[PDB]
């Protein structure tokens, strides 16, 4: 559960985010890739190969659902129900693997927004990217 | 794996005891059960609908065998599991394309086959020798993976 | 979530149990700190050998938490507020410990009871366990 | 580990910009942050009620430099961390009764550190290594444990 500093957190870091949202989504995925290759097994359709247009168009993908998710952050369960049933009934997707594209994210925006990436945002957003975990997987049974 | 003689002559002894057929059907029809995104492999399998229709398939069943006949025989090389499932694990990578996770859950639903099966002869000792064993060949299948 | 599918099968498999859940409870903690020996760091001041009274008590305590929870199936967050309270505060348990010993009471009931521990069954009981664990981690953080 | 000669380098070169002192301190205060639960070990260091008290805490500072530390001598003995950690592992286990998933908490949190001080020059693939490294540390440490 999102304290009221923790949405306010999230919404400021996110905020930041702004414009290169799409651009970090790809590098995210990118460093899931590489660090975790077993995550691949969910991706046999696309090139994985650096800079390719389906992991850029997947990132872009992934990060207007992290906005959609930061802007409702009241109303996740709500906001995302169309994916929580994609995933469930559709993706499939082992729930491991969510906490490795949420921990490549944190990467990301690490390495990116370093003014903001204090200790107490980091905590935030690691319970965000938990929360929306648990949202997308909450139909799975 | 980390088994000391005593706790490999527990799993051997015990193993001689199973109907692979039976337990192979079981185990696999329990996966799809319990972890129904597990499913997501079979779907030319049929109906996998309710419970009953996982379990009395014809097809889970013939592949349940499959895939227990093969770890039977990963009980045969405790010593080198890498080297028995190696072509296994470049199969299930490159062709099959299945998340390593899925062996862990049917390491996990096996040890419970097995405890429903021998009730008190699963022995919290012997349960303790079947984890080392199923991690072992989980580890093993997915070694090849990259 | 559990449905009333689940419920049903929950009350029915834990009605078997009845006055054995004391044991049942001794029985899956040894089996966890014999397959999981990285759990016994969280108690160091128990005498953990084979029949240890400390065991038998712990045991009974966890049992009971159970039987109350499927008592309060319609009101587990509340039934259970307390022990979240304690987890969260002061034995401070990491999160993958749970799934450990859900795990290992599984193959407990499973071993007790061959006729109720159906696919159906077992699958009820899982997400319950798993609902169990949820609660009970709920306050972490 | 299982690193590459390439990915040996990358590890190798980034350590050596390393600040011990400050990454170590950062990497500990995070940990107690992210991950409340891990200050059951930390009682003893004072005032932890707040990430400001944490970060700032001179225990928790000074107890990151000595853990970044024996990590640091670690990566000198990258092709056996097993016996580099036997002793630290023994001691985790049976005088701290540390959870060796803490090993896997901070590990992360290492990564998040390294990242958020060399930005562009932590890169996918520099990440990919760090990662390996990581977990081969957390699994050396955790190698004694029964
Ligand atoms: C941070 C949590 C996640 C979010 C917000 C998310 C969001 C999305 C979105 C927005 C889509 C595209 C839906 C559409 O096409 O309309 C998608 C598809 C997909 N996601 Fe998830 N995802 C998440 C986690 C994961 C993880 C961890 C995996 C696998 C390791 C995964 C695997 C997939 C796959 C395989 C697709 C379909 C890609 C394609 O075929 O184009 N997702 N996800
Ligand atoms: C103990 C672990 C396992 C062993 C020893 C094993 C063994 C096997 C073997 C021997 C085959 C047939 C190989 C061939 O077609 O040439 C096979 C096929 C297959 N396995 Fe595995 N398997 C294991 C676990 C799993 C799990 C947990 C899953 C999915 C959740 C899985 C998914 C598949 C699929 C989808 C096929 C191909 C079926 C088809 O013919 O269409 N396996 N496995
Ligand atoms: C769903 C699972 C669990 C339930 C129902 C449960 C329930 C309880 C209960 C009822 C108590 C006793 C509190 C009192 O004194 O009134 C307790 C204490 C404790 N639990 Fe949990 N617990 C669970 C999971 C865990 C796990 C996974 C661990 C660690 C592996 C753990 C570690 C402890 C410890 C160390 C104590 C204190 C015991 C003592 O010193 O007497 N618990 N638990
Ligand atoms: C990279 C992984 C780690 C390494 C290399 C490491 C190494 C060390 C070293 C070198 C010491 C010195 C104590 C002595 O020699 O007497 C120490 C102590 C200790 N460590 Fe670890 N450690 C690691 C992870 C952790 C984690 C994640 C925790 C808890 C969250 C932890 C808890 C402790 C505690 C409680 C002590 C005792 C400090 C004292 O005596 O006040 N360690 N560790």
């Amino acid at each position: 559960m999102l304290s009221p500093a923790d949405k306010t957190n999230v919404k400021a870091a996110w905020g930041k985010v702004g414009a290169h949202a799409g651009e970090y989504g790809a590098e995210a995925l990118e460093r899931m890739f590489l660090s975790f290759p077993t995550t691949k097994t969910y991706f046999p359709h696309f090139d994985l190969s650096h800079g390719s247009a389906q992991v850029k168009g997947h990132g872009k993908k992934v990060a207007d659902a992290l906005t959609n998710a930061v802007a409702h952050v009241d109303d996740m369960p709500n906001a995302l129900s169309a994916l929580s049933d994609l995933h469930a009934h559709k993706l499939r997707v082992d729930a491991v693997n969510f906490k490795l594209l949420s921990h490549c994210l944190l990467v990301t925006l690490a390495a990116h927004l370093p003014a903001e990436f204090t200790p107490a945002v980091h905590a935030s957003l690691d319970k965000f990217l938990a929360s929306v975990s648990t949202v997308l997987t909450s139909k799975y049974r | 794996v980390h088994l000391t003689p005593e706790e490999k002559s527990a799993v051997t002894a015990l193993w001689g005891k199973v109907n692979v057929d039976e337990v192979g059907g079981e185990a696999l029809g329990r996966l799809l059960v319990v972890y129904p995104w597990t499913q997501r492999f079979f779907e030319s399998f049929g109906d996998l609908s309710t419970p009953d229709a996982v379990m009395g398939n014809p097809k889970v069943k013939a592949h349940g065998k499959k895939v227990l006949g093969a770890f039977s025989d990963g009980l045969a090389h405790l010593d080198n599991l890498k080297g028995t499932f190696a072509t296994l694990s470049e199969l299930h990578c490159d062709k099959l394309h299945v998340d390593p996770e899925n062996f862990r859950l049917l390491g996990n639903v096996l040890v419970c086959v097995l405890a429903h099966h021998f009730g008190k002869e699963f022995t919290p000792p012997v349960q303790a020798a079947y984890q080392k064993v199923v991690a072992g060949v989980a580890n093993a299948l997915a070694h090849k993976y990259h």
